This record gives structure tokens, C-alpha cells and sequence, in this order.
């Protein structure tokens, strides 16, 4: 709850601000986030999280039909109760 | 038919207690079970929840 100021640093998440845009890195934890100044978030994330990571992005999988699997893990038809 | 009686405006549906509320406090009658407003509710295979009044079921 206490703003901090910007750039910063800790517990190995640079959150920095690359091309007038801002960025979230976490390299060590395989992540680089960042926005734009519209607002638009963006999530790059590595090969190790490969049919882990499930979610709101969906499976980092091959396929693309398969990637609503539910917190119950359940493949939906629908976009939206997902 | 046009009965006669003590209603309450449209707004207001009826609830057990006497009282009658809005459609969003209404309860889901789901074999024959009085689930409460907000129930989010699955065995293994189906998934199922109460929004407004209506029971929600899926598949
Ligand atoms: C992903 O992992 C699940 C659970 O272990 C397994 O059932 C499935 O075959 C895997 N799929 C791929 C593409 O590796
Ligand atoms: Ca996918």
C-alpha cells in the first residue's frame, strides 16, 4: 500500500520503463510484463512453462482450441464463463 | 386468470419470509434445494450456479 517511486528494483523484479513505455521483468522468474500508454498489458513468458501456466492466457501449448481449461479444469465451449 | 389479492409492485417478487424482494435476492429452487443468491455449486462433471433467481447449469 505505500507508493513507492519509479524506477525500482527489489526481490529480482525490475520495473523499469523501455521506449517511453513501462516494463516488469522477472527474468529469474521467467516473466517480462510491461504497457503501453493507451493501455494495453503484455505478457512475454518462457518455454519452461510449457502446458503449465493455465489461466486467463490460456496453456502455453501448441494448440489453440484446448486452451479453456478451467480452475476446475474443464474444457468450455463458451469465452466467457472461463 | 385476473385474481384477486395481496401483491406487491413488479419489481418486487415474492420470497418465503413474508417479505418480497427484488430479483436479485431471489433464491433458486434446484431440486427442490433453497440456494441462497450466490452458490456456486459442481459435483465432478457438471458445474452449476443460482444468479438471480434462475439455476445456471453447464456441462
Ligand atoms: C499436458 O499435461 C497433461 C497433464 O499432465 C497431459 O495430460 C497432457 O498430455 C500434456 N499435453 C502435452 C501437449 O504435453
Ligand atoms: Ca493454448
Amino acid at each position: 500500500d505505500q507508493r513507492v517511486s519509479m524506477p525500482y528494483a527489489s526481490k529480482g523484479l525490475y520495473l523499469e520503463t523501455e521506449a517511453g513505455y513501462y516494463k516488469l521483468s522477472g527474468e529469474a522468474y521467467g516473466f517480462v510484463a510491461r504497457i503501453d500508454g493507451s493501455g494495453n498489458f503484455q505478457v512475454l513468458l518462457s518455454d519452461r512453462y510449457f502446458n503449465k501456466t493455465c489461466g486467463l492466457c490460456g496453456n502455453f501449448n501448441i494448440f489453440a482450441e484446448d486452451d479453456f481449461m478451467t480452475q476446475e479444469g474443464t474444457l468450455t465451449s463458451d469465452p466467457y464463463d472461463f | 386468470a385476473c385474481l384477486e389479492g395481496c401483491f406487491c409492485p413488479p419489481g418486487l417478487y415474492m420470497d418465503e419470509r413474508g417479505d418480497c424482494v427484488p430479483k436479485a435476492q431471489c433464491p433458486c429452487y434446484y431440486d427442490g434445494e433453497i440456494f441462497q443468491p450466490e452458490d456456486i455449486f459442481s459435483d465432478h462433471h457438471t458445474m452449476c450456479y443460482c444468479e438471480d433467481g434462475f439455476m445456471h447449469c453447464t456441462m
